[PDB]
């Protein structure tokens, strides 16, 4: 009771976003997140 | 949270250390 | 480290752990869009 599930690919997803933030230095991190993850999903097809 | 918070913190810290 | 990066990562990550979404990137799009709208 009260186990936590860690899905596969969570760490990798976070890393990909974080590397882009630290290198590109976008001014708005939330705006960048929407754009980054939206493009990721579009490219997955 | 409680355990979820603790584990999230652990995961985020690991990401920040690697990056 | 830029202002608020840890907070953004923690917020998303803890919600993944709390909610167990079926797909991580779908959830990311949804979660960050909500945040953008809330501001």
């Amino acid at each position: 009771m009260s186990h936590i599930q860690i899905p596969p690919g969570l760490t990798e997803l976070l890393q990909g976003y974080t590397v882009e933030v630290l290198r590109q230095q976008p001014p708005d991190l939330v705006d960048f997140a929407v754009e980054y993850f939206t493009r990721l999903r579009e490219a997955r097809r | 949270e409680e355990l979820a918070w603790k584990i999230a913190k652990m995961i985020v810290s690991d990401v920040m250390q690697q990056c």
